[PDB]
């Protein structure tokens, strides 16, 4: 559902949820009505996608 | 129960011409839910206007588009409220501005 | 949902009977002096303007 | 010149035959047979916009 | 119309509960509205030194 989140680059974890010290794997990803593919974005999405 | 169960602009304009032309009304839900056309090998109106053309309803008060073809086995009153076919679709987000805004 | 364009063509809704049914005369002399009154607009703005 | 506002309320042209005439049912069928076949719409624009 | 004169109106005629009192209406074939027409006021064009 939702949680207070603590973010890093190569993840993403959180604290105070329905569980703690439980983490996530960063990645990337479309969304509704694309717009993953907008180059201003792709450019910044391939971007984000690594921690080239 | 009667008419009070439903409500909308067709409730409404219904009253109207109840009101005004001194009968009362009791409305009722298509069969088939459907607006209405005719078959192509049994030539059968389905939807409302099968209702009407089978004598189910006295009166039909829906979005039911005045049309050629049906203007052929059923008769529609001036327009009561216009239109045109358009396009729905899913909105895009607001776009953020560029990167060389 | 979002609308894009114009519309292909214009139409509208009537009232219908079955042929030849009394009520088609005072059904339109009916829908007349609901418009000649601005009824059918104040009607349309109290189901899709003020909702 | 120029307009402002939009429409005040709603009014339409229609065809009108003298009541009881034996034009009154070709007329519509005629009429609804334009609308259906978008021939009213470049009567339209041929007027208004072309020119 | 009405008093036998003419045997159609194909006209901007105006539909009105007065007038479908007398003479039969078609289905409209052209939507329209009342509203106000005044002089153009003033489109302005800025100067080349503005
Ligand atoms: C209105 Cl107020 C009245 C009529 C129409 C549309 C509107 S509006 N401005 O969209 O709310 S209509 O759909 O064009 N049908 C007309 C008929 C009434 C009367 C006969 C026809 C034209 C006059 N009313
Ligand atoms: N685009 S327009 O104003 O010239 C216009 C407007 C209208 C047209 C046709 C045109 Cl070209 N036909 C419809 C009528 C056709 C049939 C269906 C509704 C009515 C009956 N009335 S309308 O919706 O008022
Ligand atoms: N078309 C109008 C006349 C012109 C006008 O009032 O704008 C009518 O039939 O009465």
């Amino acid at each position: 559902e939702e949680v207070m989140t603590h973010s890093g680059l190569w993840r993403t974890c959180c604290l105070e949820g329905n569980f703690k010290g439980l983490c996530k794997q960063i990645d990337h990803f479309p969304e509704d009505a694309d717009y993953e593919a907008d180059t201003a974005e792709y450019f910044l999405r391939a971007v984000r996608a690594s921690s080239i | 129960e009667g008419n009070e169960r439903y409500e909308g602009y067709c409730v409404d304009l219904a009253a109207e011409i109840a009101k005004h032309c001194g009968f009362k009304y009791k409305l009722t839900i298509v069969g088939d839910g459907k607006y209405g056309a005719r078959d192509a090998d049994t030539k059968i109106w389905n939807g409302m206007v099968g209702e009407l053309v089978y004598g189910k309803a006295d009166i039909a008060i829906a979005p039911l588009t005045i049309t050629l073809v049906r203007e052929e086995v059923i008769d529609f009153s001036k327009p009561f409220m216009s239109l045109g076919i358009s396009i729905m679709i899913k909105k895009p987000q607001k776009s953020k501005p560029g990167v060389f805004s | 949902t979002m609308k894009v364009g114009g519309n292909l063509d214009s139409k509208g809704y009537g009232i219908a009977t079955p042929k030849g049914s009394s009520l088609g005369t005072p059904v339109n002399l009916a829908v007349l002096k609901l418009s000649e009154q601005g009824v059918l607009d104040k009607l349309k703005n109290k189901w899709w303007y003020d909702k």
